[PDB]
């Protein structure tokens, strides 16, 4: 039993781990891209009005 | 600004591990002493869960040594007797009982009494020299005289009374038995016996596995409060950064 | 991560993305997601390739000795199952035979 | 875990030294009275005050038949017999003078270490000395007193866990109230000489 367990969280484990990761790093760089693109429309936009 | 920025990950690194840990949990902390109490209460039900846990414990090994007694091969104080059944020309007399039907084993066993389980031998002079070297046997052995192979009764002043047998074993000695129930005698159904004990075992089994399993859970929660707080205490409970970047 | 540079989550993306090859070289379901993941014009097939993972593991729980749906909550129960198993392993020596 | 694995054992003694409840050493109150109800008195009350070294060939030498009745007559007991229920499954009687009570027939020859006793026609029976003898009780205070001292010994170092967990206790709440009121300026530079430049 013990061995048989072992396999099992060892697989878990590692594969969660892999494909949070991934996942959530491109996630939030979408985030900080959109944000970037916001703040640029909001500064052109300030300075071409004014 | 540049002061709050370079706090910030921090302080979002701890609030997820904090939440993460309460949200297991069936409490919500809110401050350093209120974990301490949740710590202490933590202790107090590791103390208690133990303290189920080893006495089902306990119970499961009676149960296990109460079967054990039963088992093999006629099932008595095996630990010495085949041996000693074999070093003597004798037979044990509960293997010769083997086949006794279950309404008679409660009369026979009060019959026999202490001396079911004693070694039947024909002689009983040629144990004299071999009885000097016996240091290692039960600490009361029975000894009969007669035929292994058609034993005759032994010569008992036995008389039956109501539920109950009475013998003279002696001059000035009477003994006097009350018919048990379950006996030694008629070691076909006592299997009958066992099996109502090892349903009996499985039911222990069981809820010792639940309450261990319990136990360690307790523990591990400890473990994780522990390790929460030797790496997180610096930066707990402390303002939002993001509401104040944001002012 | 909100509080980092593109450059450190591109590399924690790719570092990533190199296990995960590895890990899931034997399966096809989940090696075709994640080979239709990787072009960055569309989003939403990483979140479908996280969600074919999620459900491939909730098939491997084998509830018997377990409960939890959610694999990453079912990490503590195999926990505790070694911590148990490990402990019930330690000795009888009530050995005596004929 | 520790004092608490303690008190568990310190339980178990206590329990022990509980089951000897009477005088010193639990002794079947049912028993006194059956030996009221017929002519006669228990054979431990009887030898309860032979010596200790002695005690242990007696116990071996009268086996199970060490808990019985005296009862000269054995005339009192067979009408009354069928009348017995409450009493314990094997009852065991012995004939003589309570107060001068002759050698009970044995036919008994010692060995190293053992009795034989030829209780019957076809039957001997063999045993072995033991510990703890039935007779020669002498209230056997002694094993009690042992026990008392396993128990006050148990009792010492619960008491020195429990001061140890106190003192531990009470340096933790000392850190918890640091970092509480503290932690923010902990381990900084001294700001005077910032103050002087």
């Amino acid at each position: 039993a013990i061995r048989v367990t072992q396999s099992d969280r060892d697989l878990f484990k590692h594969l969660i781990t892999e494909a949070t990761s991934y996942v959530s790093a491109d996630y939030m760089r979408h985030a900080n891209e959109r944000r970037t693109h916001l703040d640029e429309a909001l500064a052109l936009r300030g300075e071409l009005f004014g | 600004i540049q002061s709050l920025t370079a706090r910030a990950p921090v302080w979002l690194a701890a609030q997820d591990t904090l939440n993460q840990l309460c949200e297991q949990s069936g409490e919500t902390l809110a401050s350093s002493n209120d974990v301490t109490e949740y710590m202490q209460q933590l202790l107090e039900r590791e103390r208690e869960a133990t303290v189920e846990r080893d006495e089902v414990a306990a119970q499961k090994r009676e149960l296990e040594k109460q079967i054990e007694r039963l088992s093999q091969p006629s099932g008595a104080e095996d630990s010495r007797m085949i041996a000693l059944a074999e070093r003597f020309g004798g037979v044990l007399l509960s293997e010769i009982y083997d086949d006794i039907t279950i309404d008679d084993a409660p009369y026979f066993s009060a019959l026999y009494g202490p001396a079911r389980h004693g070694i039947v031998v024909p002689d009983l002079s040629l144990v004299r020299p071999h009885l000097e070297t016996l240091e290692d046997c039960p600490e009361d052995l029975y000894l009969i005289e007669g035929d292994p192979q058609s034993f005759d009764d032994s010569v008992f002043n036995a008389e039956e009374q109501t539920n109950a047998v009475l013998v003279k074993s002696s001059d000035r000695q009477w003994r006097y038995s009350r018919y048990p129930e379950l006996p030694l005698f008629g070691r076909a159904a006592r299997e009958n016996r066992l099996e109502a004990l090892n349903l009996e075992r499985d039911a222990l089994a069981e809820r010792y596995a639940t309450l261990s399993f319990d136990v360690q859970k307790i523990q591990r929660a400890h473990q994780a409060f522990s390790q929460f707080v030797g790496k997180h205490l610096s930066v707990a409970f402390d303002t939002d950064p993001e509401a104040e970047i944001r002012e | 991560l909100a509080y980092m540079e593109g450059g450190a989550l591109r590399s924690m993306s790719d570092k990533a993305l190199g296990a995960l090859r590895l890990a899931v070289a034997d399966n096809e379901h989940l090696r075709d997601a994640l080979r239709l993941s990787e072009d960055p014009k569309r989003p939403e097939r990483k979140v479908q390739f996280f969600i074919a993972v999620y459900q491939h593991l909730r098939e491997r729980i084998r509830q018997d000795i377990i409960r939890t749906d959610d694999p990453v909550d079912a990490i503590e129960q195999m926990e505790i199952e070694l911590a148990r198993l490990t402990e019930e392993l330690t000795a009888r020596e009530q050995k005596l035979a004929i």
